[PDB]
């Protein structure tokens, strides 16, 4: 659900002048989408596994 | 987890195929150049010269 | 003389790992190839005579 | 303790001799008291023209039915009465007789071997009696697939040579040979040059030969000369015959390349890449754990009720490859299989498996040459077709010498983009198209 | 015996839309493939009305 | 064997009972993702536990269909679980292992 | 000139355990472990559990899995093969002998540390079946597997192979049951060929010390008689007649075995008249066309069967049947010669000889003995036993066959075939 | 008696470097394909054009 | 065959009368296996022909009036030229037959040669079979009379 609240994220963004916040916050918005695809949720499944002692 | 393919007859196949596989990117590589009638390429090559 | 099997006659069946299984004891069959018509399978839903692991240079 | 390679140096040497005579007596003294003593002969049916055919496998018939000293059936009597054992075959270049005899024996069964050898009483009542008799053999021989396969199998692979023929001849061939026919075959063939006595066992090869010069004595000594041909090359033809009946249940099948021969040294490697892909039958335990990974595929996916490579050799030519026996729906896939490991072994034969096969070899080679029948069979053949007797150790050297490398060169030169024989024979209707079988015989990414 | 079952037309839509095995499971968010095949049929239907036009 | 272990089953008991699939009446197993290891280890369980198995998943699928759960004193207690499926599974993984060894040299 | 050959060591381990070993300085190498656990083990309630043993010599073991064991062997071209009798199961592996140690694991591995897991014994059953059916082929299996059931009501009647309604039966706790109770040390004998005694010793002393199972070579098997009939249709009736005779190992034994060279075995000569075989002449005497004879000889731990065995056409089943009674009966009433025991005496002998010639019969005859009588007998002196065969224990064990009760099997289109009643 | 079987005569329709029983097929083989090899050769080079 | 002998009864009582005669009477009611998709349709011409015949066959009517079954019988059934006795004739021989089979429950035939239908010993067989006890007459019961 932060994914789909970080594309919301972006879709507001690219709705708007590139300008002052929306600079800063669509390039935060952008790291993030791939950090949580390419990063975090494998993580976090390996953590899961973890937890469950898989 | 690519280390089940790592060991001394995955190393020898890949050596069986090395000509192999060379050749391959020779008949890639003549045959874009060819294709694209490349100018920059094809300049040194005697007889494909027709400018 | 013991062993009972090739004192021929009585049967031994043989299993194996990389070779064919075997039954061979003693009884005719031999001297009557000969008196002929011996059919026999072609293999009909079958295995493998004379069987492998025996070849030369 | 003995380690491997010592122990083929502790395997006697072939004790070889010639006759002033052209016979040559070879034999191998182990300390056995039992020994195997025999007669091969350089003829075959290989060597028949097409009205002759049929010829050696009739005189085999005759060749223990009486001599003129041994008449109609005493022979046997002594054999019998000595506990012995008489036996003999033919195949397309090669013709014996041997006997299995306790040590002391070696006298009487080498004279009986020579009194078969040269007198024997074509008597036309027993020349007659056998005709029934081997036509009746053609009627059972008829329902083996197997044997049919193969002559079949050579029929196409050696069109319109004399190797395309079968050891027993057609039928009639069978019903109107003639007495005279025999007689000449003998006489052209039977002769001392081109015949070797053989023994293995408890016998000093001094015996051997005082024998061979007692009874054997007089033979090509006042012969030689002129009408002694030597063998034509036979063309390999690469075709395929398919005998179409939905009546068996199972299909037999044989493909196979053209093998070189005989004495070339490349036969080590070829069968050391056979040994790769094996045998196979329904009966074997461990199916889906086996090495070849044609076997273990085929037991898995239950393509088929057996397979067997398989390295002919003939005089300059062979027969290289695989048969095997499956059901209507499997012979597609079985093929396929099959074909896909030449591929593999032609282009990239890994060197695990190369030793595997090589142990394979030297299991074979070794198991083989167990007992003095195997032993004397190897004498007799090998000096009719090396000349020699190699030694155990050199087999091992030439089997040492094959790599990988060498597997996927040898296997490339004679099976790579090379056309099969092929012979069909069953419930064939799926048995791919030649074509197909000759695509499947390289392939696209090499 | 059934038609809709050996006809090699039926057949298809058969073992497409109407024995095939599905999980008495899946939920609303299981709609959305055959709703794409709508958007499909719509932007296809109306879309050539509009080419009568355009 | 003190407070530090307990705490990590704590936080381990903690997750279970988010996961929730002893809701479902399901087991840690269960939910296991079937693939080639899996499908074998499946095939190796003896009778019973292969038909408690199905049943405990047909329960749940039941469920999952309406979208209820199970009553709180039939959930699956943590402790009490057991891991029916893992034993056969690594076995599985071993016996896999094998062959990848034995096909590298 | 051959180097002198070795002796054969032999040790009788305090445990009951028998070690033997030869030192041919073979290229290969031939290990066997012999053991009492044949067919005539199983009982009413666990009939076949020895077949299915017999075909799963290779599922995996501790130490040694079911794909380690195929590949292990077979990277250095080793074999495993497994052979059975009523008596004896013997498990066998060969290989160069610079790899015995790997081979030797295994073989330990197979017969002392067998895990039979649930679902690779259920994927095995079907094999029983397969395994059967090529068996089965032969006409001759079904007629001496009936003649044994026929036989004995024990013991010795049951068959190598399972009954049909066993299989896919067999309980791995069967197998478990029937190793432990039978693959022990007082049951067991380890046979080297290619290899060394102390080696073998070694590992004996290592390995195979094991006991608690059970003890005597027999439940005992009771002779019974009677006869068993196969309605068929195989154009050729194949039929066997027999009645107990001797104990392998007893000197009566003996007079059966040349008795059998006598009457005539299997054929000396390709494609012969068979002019030495008593049997042979006297059909074909009165008999004009296809048909074999021979005479039939089992020898059991603690008993023996002998006869003949016929195939002949369905219709001269017959005569060729009382004929070739008819010849015993005359060796029995006393007109035997002696230049014919005499022959009968080289056959015997020489065929002996023959069949230890090779590493694969040495090393069984060796592993047999070692069963039978915890010993090893050199040809030398079975061939003085051999010769210890007078004329009268010839005659005598003729004798017994005729008067003794009978035993029969038959198969084929039996519309001609005798029932014993009738001989 | 399947020994009666005896393949047709080709000679009507073999390539002139395999019409001889003495000799080999082996020498002529490369030749040969060589020959139906350069035809789909040229084939493709044609369509490729 | 296979509907049939899923009564153990059944396979029982044919190796029982495989067993106790040599002959005729030992045949099954059942096709031998190895005959099964054997039987030729001349077999079947001739099995007909040489045992429906006239000499060998009865006619019976229960409803049907006895002019019309003698009028079918003389235009219909006169047919002979089949064999003639009710027997090859069978021996009796004796000896047993075993099938091992894991049932739980053994089934088991003892018999001896008896007497033939009809005549007067038969009668003292059937009598002595109810003095020994055939079927029960009473639903669930001691069976005291057996």
């Amino acid at each position: 659900w932060a994914l789909v609240a970080d594309l919301l994220t972006l879709t507001w963004i690219g709705g708007q002048p590139v300008e002052h916040p929306y600079i800063t916050i669509g390039q935060l918005a952008s790291v993030l989408y791939f950090l949580l695809i390419l990063v975090l949720m494998p993580t976090a499944g390996t953590i899961e596994n973890k937890l469950l002692k898989w | 987890m690519l280390t089940r393919f790592l060991g001394p007859r995955y190393r020898q196949l890949a050596r069986n195929w090395v000509p192999t596989a060379q050749l391959w990117g020779a008949v890639g590589a003549v045959g874009l150049v060819w294709a694209t009638d490349w100018r920059l390429i094809l300049d040194w090559v005697p007889y494909i010269n027709g400018k | 003389m013991l062993s009972v099997a090739a004192r021929s006659g009585p049967f031994a069946p043989v299993l194996s790992a990389t070779s064919r299984g075997v039954a061979g004891a003693l009884r005719p069959l031999v001297q009557a190839a000969v008196p002929a018509t011996s059919e026999s399978p072609v293999l009909d839903l079958k295995r493998s005579v004379l069987c492998r692991e025996s070849l030369r240079g | 303790t003995a380690t491997y390679a010592q122990a083929l140096q502790s395997v006697p040497e072939t004790q070889v001799s010639q006759l002033d005579n052209g016979l040559r007596v070879a034999s191998e003294q182990s300390s056995q008291p039992t020994c195997t003593v025999g007669v091969w002969i350089d003829a075959g049916s290989r060597y028949e023209s097409e009205k002759n055919n049929g010829a050696g496998y009739f005189v085999e018939h005759l060749a223990f039915k009486g001599t003129k000293n041994r008449p109609g059936n005493a022979l046997e009597k002594e054999v019998e009465s000595m506990g012995a054992h008489l036996n003999a075959y033919s195949t397309r270049e090669h013709t014996a007789y041997y006997i299995k005899a306790l040590s002391k024996d070696l006298p009487k069964a080498v004279e009986l071997l020579a009194d078969i050898v040269q007198n024997c009483s074509l008597e036309d009542s027993q020349i007659e009696k056998e005709r029934d008799v081997i036509l009746q053999e053609l009627q059972e021989n008829d329902t083996s697939m197997r044997d049919v396969v193969f002559n079949y199998l050579h029929a196409t692979a050696f069109q319109g040579t004399p190797l395309a023929q079968s050891v027993e001849g057609p039928s009639e061939n069978v019903r109107k040979l003639s007495r005279a026919d025999l007689t000449e075959y003998l006489s052209r063939h039977y002769k001392a040059p081109r015949m070797v006595l053989a023994a293995a066992g408890g016998l000093e090869h001094r015996q051997l030969l005082d024998l061979a010069q007692k009874h054997f004595s007089g033979l090509s000594g006042t012969y030689d000369e002129d009408a002694v041909p030597t063998l034509s090359p036979c063309r390999f033809t690469g075709s395929q015959i398919c005998h179409r009946e939905d009546g068996l249940p199972l299909a037999h099948v044989a493909i196979a390349v053209e093998g070189p021969g005989w004495a070339h040294p490349d036969n080590v490697a070829l069968q050391v890449a056979n040994a790769i892909i094996g045998h196979y039958d329904c009966t074997y335990g461990g199916g889906a754990h086996l090495s070849s990974p044609l076997a273990s595929i085929a037991a898995t996916n239950k393509l088929c009720q057996s397979f067997q490579t398989f390295n002919i050799c003939y005089a300059d030519t062979g027969l290289l490859g695989a048969h095997f026996v499956c059901d209507h729906m499997s012979i597609d896939d079985m093929m396929f299989v099959l074909q896909g490991q030449w591929m593999r072994l032609c282009t990239s034969a890994t060197e695990s498996e190369v030793l595997r096969g090589k142990n394979l070899l030297r299991n074979a080679l070794v198991s083989h040459l167990d007992g003095t029948t195997p032993v004397c069979e190897d004498i007799g053949r090998s000096l009719l077709t090396y000349g020699r007797r190699i030694p155990l150790a050199e087999w091992e050297s030439r089997i040492a010498e094959v790599d990988a490398r060498v597997v996927r060169e040898v296997c490339s030169k004679y099976f790579y983009d090379q056309c099969p024989a092929v012979a069909g024979f069953g419930p064939i209707e799926q048995l791919p198209d030649y074509n197909r079988i000759r695509s499947g015989m390289f392939w696209l990414r090499f | 015996t059934n038609i809709r079952k050996s006809h090699p037309l039926m057949k298809i839509v058969n073992n497409a839309f109407i024995d095939l095995p599905a999980p008495s499971n899946i939920s609303s968010w299981w709609n959305f493939g055959s709703l794409l095949g709508i958007c499909l049929i719509l932007q296809i239907l109306t879309g050539l009305f509009l080419a009568m036009h355009y | 064997v003190s407070a530090s272990s307990r705490w990590l089953e704590g936080i381990r008991k903690w997750y279970y009972n988010a996961a929730g699939f002893n809701k479902l009446g399901l087991m840690r197993d269960d939910t296991i993702h079937e693939n080639d290891d899996v499908k074998e280890a499946i095939r190796r369980l003896p009778e019973n536990l292969y038909d408690d198995r199905v049943f405990r998943i047909k329960r749940a699928l039941d469920l999952s269909m309406r979208q209820q759960i199970l009553p709180k004193e039939q959930w699956t207690k943590y402790e009490e679980d057991k891991s029916y499926l893992e034993p056969y599974l690594k076995e599985v993984i071993r016996e896999r292992k094998e062959r990848e060894e034995w096909a590298k040299k | 000139v051959p180097p002198h050959p070795q002796d054969l060591e032999f040790t009788r381990l305090p445990n009951g355990l028998v070690i033997a070993s030869l030192e041919n300085y073979a290229p290969a190498s031939r290990i066997g472990l012999f053991i009492k656990a044949g067919s005539r083990y199983e009982n009413s309630n666990n009939l076949g559990t020895s077949h299915l043993l017999r075909l799963a010599s290779s599922l995996t073991t501790k130490g040694a899995s079911s794909f380690k064991i195929t590949r292990g062997i077979e990277a250095v071209g080793g074999k495993l093969s497994v052979t059975s009798t009523r008596e004896n199961m013997a498990y066998t592996v060969e290989c160069l002998r610079d790899d015995v140690d790997i081979l030797m694991e295994f073989l330990l591995n197979v017969t002392t540390a067998p895990e039979f897991r649930r679902w690779e014994v259920a994927a095995l059953q079907p094999q029983l079946r397969i395994d059967k059916a090529v068996a089965l082929q032969n006409p001759q299996a079904h007629v001496i597997e009936n003649l044994h059931a026929a036989a004995y009501r024990n013991a010795l009647a049951n068959s190598l192979y399972c009954p049909d309604y066993r299989i896919g039966k067999v309980t791995p706790v069967e197998l478990h049951d029937y190793v432990q109770n039978h693959f022990t040390s007082a049951r067991m004998a380890l046979i080297g060929l290619g290899v060394s005694h102390p080696v073998l010793k070694q590992v004996a002393e290592q390995f195979l010390n094991i006991r608690g199972g059970l003890g005597l070579s027999g439940a005992k098997a009771k002779y019974h008689g009677g006869e068993i009939r196969e309605q068929n249709g195989d154009s050729l009736v194949h039929a066997a007649l027999v009645a107990e005779s001797a104990a392998i190992g007893s000197a009566e034994a003996n007079a059966f075995s040349v008795l059998q060279h006598v009457l005539g075995a299997g054929p000396h000569v390709k494609r012969g008249s068979n002019a030495t075989s008593s049997l042979y002449q006297a059909v074909a005497k009165g008999v004009h066309q296809p048909f074999d004879v021979s005479a039939f000889n089992a020898s059991y731990s603690d008993s023996g069967l002998f006869g003949f065995y016929t195939i002949s056409q369905a219709a001269s089943a017959g005569d060729v049947i009382k004929a070739a009674y008819n010849q015993v009966k005359t060796i029995a009433q006393g007109n035997l010669s002696n230049p014919d025991v005499q022959a009968a005496k080289n056959k015997l002998k020489a065929g002996y000889l023959m069949s230890v010639e090779s590493s694969e019969g040495f090393l069984d005859e060796v592993g047999s003995q070692a069963l039978a009588a915890g010993s090893y007998t050199p040809p030398s002196t079975v061939l003085q036993q051999i010769d210890a065969v007078a004329d009268a224990d010839v005659i005598n064990a003729a004798k017994k066959f005729v008067s003794g009760r009978k035993s029969m099997a038959a198969s084929g289109n039996l519309g001609h075939t005798p029932f014993i009643d009738e001989l | 008696s399947h020994t009666d079987i005896k393949v047709p005569d080709f000679s009507d329709y073999r390539r002139p470097e395999v019409l001889d029983s003495t000799k080999s097929s082996k020498e002529s083989s490369e030749a040969r394909k060589g020959f139906s090899y350069l035809v789909t050769a040229t084939t493709t080079v044609g369509v490729a054009y």
